[PDB]
């Protein structure tokens, strides 16, 4: 989900490399919420998280503290953070790949969407 | 009175005209809405370096 | 119930030492004061209605219908319904399942005392309604029905043809009705009759039947909190299990009156 | 200067070469990377050098969708503490009304709104992502003439086609045929919902009898007989 | 689900312990078990699995919770009120063998399939003890800890469940029998629950 | 691959020593690779006029 | 020759009823409109499918009717354009028009008509259009023969119900959306009703376009 | 030995009002609680008896609930926990609020594990700060003689049967504390520390007091008299 | 690969440009 | 989910009624013209009355009568309503207040009340029975939905036949409608439903204990009429001066006086409405039956 | 029992009564203190019905809460020995229930005030022990005597009366033989007035009968209410002194 | 069976597509939208077949593929153990 100050998650994965699937869809999966203040590492009062996270993205992002009510908290104010795989036009694309900190594009297609890349 | 709300506006009236005025340093330990002071907090420097 | 962790170690300690300071001051064989009422209902045969110290309101109906033995299998089948829990509860349907073993026809109550002519009988419908609850009310649903059973009356048979029964007079069912205990394990002592608040930091519990003067078949050791479930020395089995076998009699001269 | 009835999956009668700036009904496969119709409606083009072309399906539909520089009505269902909750529509989803999309807004003052008044806004935000966001005043031009709280009167749901043609369209023979006859004050919203506004009730439920027979009826040249007809029911 | 036409009669016909153990052959859950018994002219044959541990959204529970579910497979077709008291006594052992402190704010839903049970000639007695072995393979399979393998006998209608090599009882039903068989009916479901209990371990190290 | 067991679950599976209790007709456990598949078959009538 | 009505609910997005023989079918589109919990879709549009047949309650038969039918029209929409939305598609079915416990083809061929015209009517993206006619053979002559009467489904071996996609025009066959048969078949008929059944679909959607612009042109510029 | 009573035969053992009645036609009045306007008469909405409290008309209903009022002490546990507030359950007709700003925290400014000190279940005693809209209580624990409470058992009580004095607390002979609570919550406690030593005995510009989560604990008191618990229980 | 403006809006396509008054009222006649 | 009323649109509907009119033009007393529409076989029926639409489909089978009464037959009817008229209907909730109160009082209008004859419908006493189906479809909601609905199955079960039977000693054995013409079902009444909507412009407080009667009443009202509802009132009459059923709980308690008043008015619609269908089916007949002046055999002599 | 006359000559029917005489009425209140805040065990005539008032207390779940005004649940359940055979159905979700369950609340939810409770729910919990005609009407009165018990505030009394058609002669209160034999109507008056908050006529009843019917059955109910009212007058003198 | 579209971004002007038998694992069934299942008879008789074409485009070549791939199928399994 995406919302003007938030962007709800979906936990697949953790690593201590090395990781571990998930639970195999259906709800009662750990579910996270990375807020607009911590997307970037510049200017993290005036973001814009339609310009960074687009739904059906896998995005690498560090936990910070647990409240976990429902939902964890998460991070991407680094480097090697952030959209790891996309596609453009919400999977309606062909596979983009991660260029610059802030631009991702699909080599095919041609076309570009702005993201928060993580190179 | 239509409503049956007069009393309700008249009891909070009361407490309104009840109100009390005190020095900072004799107010009542516990809040109260019934007593004021122009210092209401216990240390009041302290939202000023928040 | 729901209490805090504070309170639920406080009467943890204080239940399983060896004084075994009940809450509310009553010994270990002690029991709380209850209220029995019954004969009220005049289209059925039997009825009672019994208030608990707690809270707890529990109403019985006793029907009748004569319907032949040599095809009816169960000829004493309960319905228990508790108000605010679904017929399909996972709660309904094991008290319903325990209370059809406990006045089961020929293992808790004998069928010899509802038989009319050699191919018909007299079926006992037992319908349980809990109003409230607190507790368990296996317990409480047995004394409700043990007044009830010895406060029925059914009609008179006359006498292969089909039965015919008097118009004015009826008569009194005379069967004894099995009664079941709750008892609750705290560390290493017995608990018979617990609370709302006893059985909630119990370790485990246990119920027992009671008929004819002695500690029939149908007996269960389930748990009654999930928070503090503990296994028991089988020395524990057996201590409670006969120290019913001491207040029982008291238990019947001061229900069977 | 080109009009032709088409239908989703048609080829497009256009050139690839030619610059162009598709809109509403076309769509740009993100594979394929071609352009074809997804609606059933009239193919509208327009080839100018000045030296931009355009291209539009006008397609039938009554289900609004947010889309920007919009002037829609809509109802408040919920106040919270940042914004306010609109409905453009019944059963759609939500809109953001904010309490600084207002004239002389500031953090001190809130709105005087509150849940069932009806309002006209501008679309600021019609991401298909996101929530879309509504403001009572142009944040691109600051016009706010005409935007905010419409106070009783009667409000009229037509389609999406009607509010198009009446509120772009100036030849539209509607607000001249009632304004023949009473003086009102008409709200046009592009998610089909039109609010009327006159004197006396009377009068008021006339232009929403009028309004309603001439959604229905395709006959243009017929809304002349329909309010003549109409204003002389209501002198009974 | 269409049962056919409701026109239509169902037909109407006028020492030594087997035991086989097994675990996995399940995908879609954690862990899984089987285990059948054949002895003197009854036939046991029930199949268990563990879905969990599930994070359940919204809770703050110290504890885990367990979810034991009795099913009707295709033959014996018990009644469903006292599948689901086999069941009320099966989460009143379980909870206090598994370590419900080590997953907060998470259930644990466990699947029995009394698959088919025979008899070859209260019947639900004699199928408690092998219920309660399944389980315990299931879980264990499942990577949740239980403290202590837990097993059960049977004595004429009396199942009593032991734990610590029969030290502790754990769990105690008893459903038609005789009276005053109480010692002699402990002893013969203790050196039973020895043998279910290193029997389990057995088919659990096998690769 | 496939693995399957016919007449094993149902009264007739011992054609010399019938079951004593027992619906089943017959059955067939199908097995292809990890899934399992278990199907008995039970018995009625019918009266038609 | 079949019937054809367009916006008839006064309630919905789109309505339609399509008529074939004696099978009369409505149906219902409401979209893009706020979905459930369980229901939206984060990147696409969410399709809520229902059928419901002339007698009795919605049993397990029109279980599979909806998805057959949700087959036909997931990928006849663009849902990637409609992102965490649904869209109520509901077949009412007031004849059916053959036998409903012998027989299930005639409905859902009118089913995916109907279906396809309110989803034309309601505006919702789609990629193409679509047509759907019942097939069936006759024992005696063991030819292929188009929209088959309810006398003629009893005497048949096999029955089809083939379901098309067409693009420019309604002339290029894009993908075969859907083929449903049963019965008594071989591959040599396979190919000899799948031939026939193309040049019926492209007369048909020929026909469809026709009806659906004889009623849309009116309510636009007109 | 038990003592149960037995029945047979039957199914158990100033201005009187009722709802609907009229109780005066006077309009010099001020409708109060249990009591509707209408027509420039008076009507009880429940029944009960009439209270002329100055010119304030009222009708006091037989069986009534605790009616939360500004500056009651009570007794409460924690029914949920939510965003920045915590819902206790006091007994009346609703649940009562309690704001993050209403308690004193250990950390102070310097965090959302508010469960971490202050879960469902957990009992506490406060006092009421004000009233909402709807007659919601709000209360508050800005004072050390305001905590979590432990180291006894809780008991209930009907509300309309607590007198309202001076000292909500008081300490009982055998090392004992009562707390009695207007809404009908009492604690049963052994006498602390705090109850024993306060209940029984120009530039200056205030402090703030440094109160740590000693008394959030759940961890009661070791060692309780075994002569103590047995007073408790009596 | 073509010449590509991302789909606009209905209102955006007209000619007033942006000079439209939404709310008219009819003041007398 | 549901259906949100502006503040400006229901003061101004409310506003309209106190000045005696309503949005779609009729009067108080007004019911909305009701159109028949025949289908295929016979018991579908299409009924369409301003711009609410509905369809009903008669069926029937043989079952099991009642072991109280094994000289009568049975009569089904269940009213699910799809999201068709409007996404405000979640599909799959047959237990909704709607649903429940529609199908009890078209129950008591049709078995309870005696307008289908049950007794006829028995073929052995005990153990054979014709269990006559009613399934009402409701395709677009605009009010009257119990009105359509009532007028829906009365239309159909007058317009279905049952198939025909002969007993021969304990034997049944049913005839194809190819061997047999059908036989029609009996009707002995024709139980007709008017609802009543009120408002009231004062509040609940001048309305209790309040002699000046200020109500609104409207006979049929519309969606948005109808959401805009204090008070409803469901009537049931017959042409023979019979009240079938009568159904009011809730909303604005009315006095005796006012009911008695909408029976009244709610008679001679009933009454019309009953004479259209009784015309409506005899221009069906003869549509079907186009040469069933030839095909007599019961014919006068001289 | 038997072919018995409903109205002979003698003015007197089945059970003894007269035309427009009532069954003996003794309700009880605060009968469960214990375990609702309401309580009220109707007993008119042979019926026996237990109502019980939960409340007004927070509800269960937030998902369901009228921040302005309070929700109204109604249960009745009836016991499978209500009558002399007992019951073999399931009774609880039958639908001639959810009707009786919905009538009540929409009955009630206009004569209690709501609006004084925001953000609550009312549970009410029914029990019927014995039944014997006019069984709508006696869960009426019991709902009426149960909320006053919880202290809710209410406009004014409900009271439920029914009464049957034999030929040309109204019987007041019809029992559940009288029922089977003629056409019944219960009502639901509102106080000493004539206001109906119910109107049920489930059986054939002539429309020139209908309005004398109205008034002996309102008339009757003006009746049911000060036997009620009586009842909280001994019980408020009784536990005050 | 299964007809799945291919792409040049995993290992160009059009493409070849390749036919599964028998889809299995939650990532075929969930990825390819084109599939057959048929009831084979011996003789070259068939039963029933569903010919849904949601994914890929379903050309005549993997239609007469299926069927005869699964004539073979229907003679393993009914002379398997019998």
């Amino acid at each position: 989900r995406l919302s003007l100050q938030r962007a709800n998650v979906e936990i697949l994965a953790v690593e201590d490399a090395t990781f571990s699937v998930s639970q195999a869809d259906l709800g009662e999966t750990f579910r996270g919420i990375i807020r607009s203040q911590d997307v970037r590492s510049t200017d993290r009062d005036r973001v814009k998280v339609i310009e960074c996270f687009k739904p059906g993205d896998i995005v690498r992002a560090q936990v910070l503290s647990l409240g976990d009510g429902t939902n964890y908290y998460l991070t991407t104010a680094r480097n090697d953070l952030g959209v790891v795989f996309a596609r453009a036009a919400n999977g309606a694309g062909g596979l983009m790949y991660a260029t610059d900190w802030q631009m991702m594009t699909s080599p095919v297609t041609g076309a570009t969407e702005k993201r928060k890349c993580a190179k | 009175i239509e409503s049956n709300k007069l009393a309700g506006v008249l009891y909070e009236s009361r407490n309104v005209a009840k109100r009390r005025f005190e020095y900072s340093k004799y107010r009542p330990l516990t809040p109260s809405s019934e007593v004021y002071s122009p210092i209401e907090k216990e240390s009041p420097w302290k939202i000023l370096m928040y | 119930m729901s209490l805090s962790v504070a309170e639920k170690s406080y009467l943890y300690d204080s239940l399983a030492s060896t004084p075994s300071i009940r809450p509310d001051g009553r010994l270990p064989h002690q029991f709380r004061p209850i209220e029995i009422f019954t004969d009220f209902l005049p289209s059925s045969n039997g009825s009672s209605r019994i208030i608990a110290s707690d809270g707890s309101e529990c109403i019985v109906s006793i029907k009748s219908k004569v319907v032949d033995h040599h095809v009816e299998n169960e000829l004493l089948q309960v319905d228990v319904d508790i108000a605010g829990q679904r017929d399909d509860a996972l709660v309904v349907e094991t008290i319903t399942s325990l209370l059809n073993k406990v006045l089961k026809s020929g293992s808790g109550v004998d069928s010899s005392k509802l038989q009319l002519t050699k191919k018909y009988s007299f079926k006992i419908f037992v319908d349980v309604l809990v109003i409230s609850s607190h507790s368990h009310p296996v317990s409480l649903i047995s004394f409700a029905i043990y007044s009830a059973l010895n406060s029925t009356y059914l009609p008179k048979l006359i006498s292969e043809e089909l039965p015919t029964f008097h118009d004015y007079d009826m008569v009194k069912l005379d069967i004894n009705p099995p009664l079941v205990f709750i008892l609750a394990v705290v560390g290493n002592n017995m608990l018979l009759d617990p609370a709302a608040n006893e059985s909630e930091v119990a370790n485990n519990g246990l119920i027992i039947s009671w008929s004819n003067g002695k500690i029939t078949s149908p007996i269960r050791s389930v748990a009654l909190n999930d928070s503090n479930v503990k296994s028991f020395k089988p020395h524990l089995l057996k201590q409670g299990l006969a120290m019913v076998e001491k207040y029982a009699p008291d238990v019947v001269r001061s229900l069977e009156n | 200067h080109m009009s032709t009835f088409i239908f989703p999956g048609d080829s497009f009668p256009v050139d690839p070469t030619t610059p162009v700036k598709l809109g509403p009904g076309i769509y740009c496969d993100p594979n394929t990377q071609e352009i074809r119709p997804v609606n059933t409606g009239v193919l509208h083009v327009s080839a100018k050098g000045k030296g931009v072309q355009t291209a539009y399906i006008d397609y039938s539909s009554k289900r609004y969708i947010p889309s920007v520089n919009d002037f829609v009505i809509g109802v408040i269902i919920g106040t919270f503490s940042d914004s306010y909750k609109v409905s453009l529509q019944n059963f759609s989803s939500s809109v953001s009304l904010s309490y600084m999309a207002f004239p002389n807004a500031s953090k001190k003052n809130r709105p005087t709104l509150q849940v069932g008044d009806l309002v006209y806004a501008r679309v600021c935000t019609a991401e298909k992502e996101l929530e879309a966001e509504i403001e009572c005043f142009d944040s691109t031009t600051g016009r706010d003439a005409g935007f905010g709280i419409l106070e009783d009167g009667m409000i009229i749901d037509v389609n999406l086609n009607f509010a198009r043609q009446l509120l772009f369209n100036n030849d539209f023979p509607l607000l001249k045929v009632l304004a023949a006859h009473t003086k009102f004050e008409v709200a046009i919203g592009l998610n089909g919902k039109i609010w009327v506004k006159c004197e006396e009730l009377s009068n008021t439920l006339a232009c929403y009898r009028t309004i309603m027979e001439c959604c229905q009826k395709n006959d243009t040249a017929a809304f002349k007989d329909i309010a003549k007809r109409q204003f002389k029911e209501i002198l009974t | 689900r269409l049962l056919g036409p409701a026109a239509a009669k169902p037909m109407a016909f006028s020492s030594e312990q087997e035991l086989s153990l097994h675990t996995g052959f399940i995908e879609n859950c954690n862990g899984s078990a089987l285990v059948e018994a054949r002895s003197l002219g009854h036939q046991t044959s029930l199949i268990t699995a563990v879905y969990g541990p599930r994070s359940i959204r919204g809770s703050f529970t110290s504890q885990g919770t367990i979810s034991i579910q009795l099913k009707n497979g295709l033959l014996e077709k018990y009644n469903t009120n006292e599948l689901k008291e086999v069941s009320s006594f099966l989460m009143g052992i379980f909870n206090s063998v598994v370590n419900l402190s080590r997953y907060p704010k998470s259930g644990i839903d466990i699947f029995v399939y009394l698959t088919y049970d025979k008899d070859l000639t209260s019947q639900i007695s004699s199928l408690i003890p092998h219920c309660i072995t399944s389980i315990t393979l299931a879980l264990a399979d499942a990577g949740i800890e239980l403290v202590d393998m837990a097993g059960a006998g049977e004595a004429n209608g009396t199942v009593v469940s032991f734990i610590k090599n029969g030290e502790e009882i754990v769990g105690f039903w008893k459903d038609d029998g005789d009276d005053e068989d109480l010692l002699e009916c402990l002893d013969r479901c203790k050196e039973q629950y020895n043998r279910y209990r290193d029997l389990m371990i057995s088919c659990l190290m096998n690769q | 691959d496939v693995a399957i067991e016919n007449n094993t679950l149902s009264r007739y599976a011992d054609a010399g020593n019938i079951d004593t209790k027992n619906n089943i007709l017959g059955s067939n456990v199908l097995k292809s690779g990890k899934t399992i598949v278990i199907t008995s078959i039970t018995g009625g009538i019918i009266e038609e006029t | 020759s079949v019937q054809a009505e367009i916006g008839i609910l006064d309630h919905v997005d789109g309505s339609s009823e399509f008529v074939s023989q004696d099978t009369k079918v409505i149906c219902s589109v409401t979209g893009p409109i706020e979905p459930k919990a369980r229901q939206e879709l984060p990147t696409q549009l969410a399709l809520e499918i229902i059928v419901r047949p002339a007698k009795g309650v919605a049993t397990t038969r029109e279980k599979v009717l909806e998805d057959k039918l949700r087959a036909v029209l997931t990928p006849l929409i663009t849902r990637h354009c409609y992102p965490r939305q649904l869209c109520q598609i509901t077949c009412q079915i007031l004849e059916s028009g053959e036998d409903e416990a012998e027989f299930s083809l005639r409905e859902l061929s009118c089913c995916i008509n109907a279906a396809f015209l309110a989803l034309v009517d309601a505006g919702i993206a789609l990629n193409s259009m679509c047509a759907s006619i019942p097939i069936a053979i006759i024992k005696d002559t063991s030819d292929i023969i188009v929209d088959p009467t309810a006398e003629q489904l009893k005497i048949s071996l096999s029955v089809h119900t083939l379901a098309l996609e067409f693009v420019n025009g309604g002339k290029v066959v894009k993908n075969v959306l859907l083929l449903d048969s049963n019965g008594d078949f071989n591959e040599d008929q396979l190919f000899s009703l799948l031939e026939l059944g193309e040049q019926k679909c492209q007369e048909l959607v020929t026909n469809i376009r026709r009806i659906i612009q004889d009623n849309i042109s009116p309510r636009l510029v007109v | 030995v038990i003592t149960i009573t037995k029945r047979n035969g039957a199914f158990q053992n100033s201005q009187i009002v009722t709802p609907g009645e009229l109780v005066t036609d006077d309009p010099i009045w001020m409708r109060g609680h249990g009591t509707y306007f209408l027509d420039n008469m008076t009507y009880s909405s429940v029944a009960g008896t009439v209270s002329r409290v100055n010119r304030l008309l009222s009708v006091i209903p037989l069986k009534g609930r605790y009616a939360p009022e500004t500056g009651d002490h009570v007794v409460g546990r924690i029914a949920e926990v939510g965003n920045k507030r915590w819902k206790v359950d006091i007994g009346g007709k609703q649940h009562a609020v309690l704001m993050l700003g209403s308690v004193n925290l250990p950390g102070g400014i310097l965090e959302l594990q508010m469960r971490s000190f202050l879960k469902e279940g957990d009992l506490l005693n406060a006092e009421v700060q004000s009233l909402f809209q709807d007659g919601s209580a709000s209360l508050h624990t800005r004072s050390l003689k305001y905590g979590k409470l432990r180291n006894g058992m809780f008991c209930q009580v009907p509300s309309s049967l607590i007198v309202r004095a001076k000292n909500h607390t008081h300490n009982l002979p055998g090392n004992i504390t009562v707390v009695l609570g207007v809404n009908g919550y009492i604690w049963l406690r052994k006498t602390s520390q705090m109850d024993l030593a306060r209940d029984t005995p120009p530039s200056i510009t205030r402090l703030e007091e440094e109160s740590s989560w000693q008394i959030y604990s759940d961890e009661n008191d070791p060692s309780i008299s075994n002569n103590i618990r047995q007073a408790i229980c009596r | 690969p073509n010449l590509i403006i991302s789909n606009v809006g209905y209102s955006e396509l007209r000619k007033p440009e942006g000079v439209i008054s939404g709310r008219k009222t009819f003041g007398d006649n | 989910k549901d259906i949100e009323i502006s503040a400006s649109e229901s003061k101004f509907i409310l506003e309209a009624l106190r000045q005696n009119y309503r949005l779609d033009g009729r009067s108080f007393d007004q019911f909305r013209d009701v159109e028949i529409t025949f289908g295929k076989e016979f018991g579908d029926v299409s009924v369409k009355m301003g711009n609410t639409k509905v369809h009903c489909r008669i069926s029937c089978q043989i079952a099991q009568p009642y072991e109280d009464r094994p000289f009568e037959g049975l009569f089904v009817i269940s009213t699910e309503i799809s999201p068709m008229a409007g996404s405000q209907f979640e599909n799959g909730n047959i237990t909704g207040e709607d649903e429940v109160l529609c199908s009890r009082i078209i129950e008591k209008s049709v078995r309870r009340s005696g307008a289908l004859d049950v007794e006829g419908l028995c073929i052995v006493a005990g153990s054979k029975c014709w269990a006559v189906r009613a399934d009402v479809h409701f395709l677009d909601c605009d009010g009257g939905f119990i009105d359509a609905s009532c007028i829906a199955v009365m239309a159909g079960l007058m317009h279905f036949k049952k198939p025909d039977i002969t007993v021969h000693g304990e034997q049944i054995i049913v005839h194809p409608v190819n061997e047999r013409e059908p036989v029609p079902l009996g009707i002995l009444h024709i139980p007709i439903c008017v609802t009543f909507s009120f408002f009231n412009p004062q509040d609940t407080e001048e309305n209790i204990k309040g002699e000046t009667n200020s109500e609104i009443s409207i006979i049929d009202a519309t969606l948005k009429e109808e959401l805009l509802r204090d008070g409803v009132l469901t009537v049931t009459l017959n042409k023979n001066r019979e009240v079938v059923q009568v159904s009011k709980a809730g909303g604005l308690p009315m006095d005796a006086l006012t009911l008695m008043k909408c029976c009244h008015e709610a008679y001679s619609i009933i009454e019309k409405i009953t004479d259209q269908i009784l015309q409506l089916l005899k221009e069906d007949s003869e549509k079907r039956n186009k040469y069933a002046a030839m095909l007599t055999s019961e014919n006068a002599r001289e | 029992m038997s072919r018995l006359e409903i109205y002979s000559p003698e003015g007197l029917r089945l059970d003894g009564r007269r035309w427009n005489e009532l069954r003996r009425f003794e309700s009880s209140i605060n009968t469960h203190p214990h375990a609702a805040d309401g309580s009220s065990y109707m007993e008119q005539g042979n019926n026996k019905i237990i109502t019980l008032v939960k409340g007004p207390k927070e509800p269960r779940l937030k998902s369901q809460m009228d921040t302005s005004k309070a929700l109204l649940n109604v249960s009745v359940n009836i016991t499978k020995f209500s009558k002399f055979e007992r019951s073999k159905s399931s009774h609880k979700n039958e639908r001639r229930v959810l009707e009786i369950q919905t009538s009540l609340v929409r009955m009630f939810e206009k004569n209690v005030m709501l609006n004084i409770y925001p953000r609550t729910v009312i549970d009410i919990e029914i029990h019927v022990l014995e039944q014997d005609g006019g069984i709508m009407g006696s869960l009426i009165n019991g709902i009426t005597l149960a909320l006053i018990d919880a202290g809710i505030s209410m406009f004014d009394y409900i009271s439920g009366i029914s009464v049957g058609l034999y030929d040309t002669t109204p019987l007041l209160d019809t029992n559940s033989l009288e029922e089977n034999a003629m056409s019944t109507v219960t009502l639901g008056v509102v106080g000493k007035s004539e206001k109906l908050s119910l109107l049920l006529v489930e059986d054939k009843i002539p429309l020139d009968r209908l309005e004398n019917v109205l008034a002996i059955g309102i008339a009757g109910a003006h009746r049911v209410r000060d036997l009620m009212d009586e009842e909280l007058r001994k019980h408020a003198q009784k536990r005050v002194s | 069976y299964g007809i799945v579209e291919l792409d040049p971004e995993c290992q160009m002007d059009k493409l070849n597509t390749v036919l599964i038998a028998d889809l299995d694992t939650e990532a075929e069934e969930t990825s390819i939208h084109s599939t057959i299942s048929i009831l084979a008879a011996p003789s070259g008789n068939y039963k029933q077949l569903t010919l849904v074409g949601g994914g890929a485009k379903i050309t005549p070549e993997m239609i007469k593929r299926s069927l005869l791939l699964s004539r073979v199928r229907a003679d393993d399994l009914s002379t398997r153990f019998n």
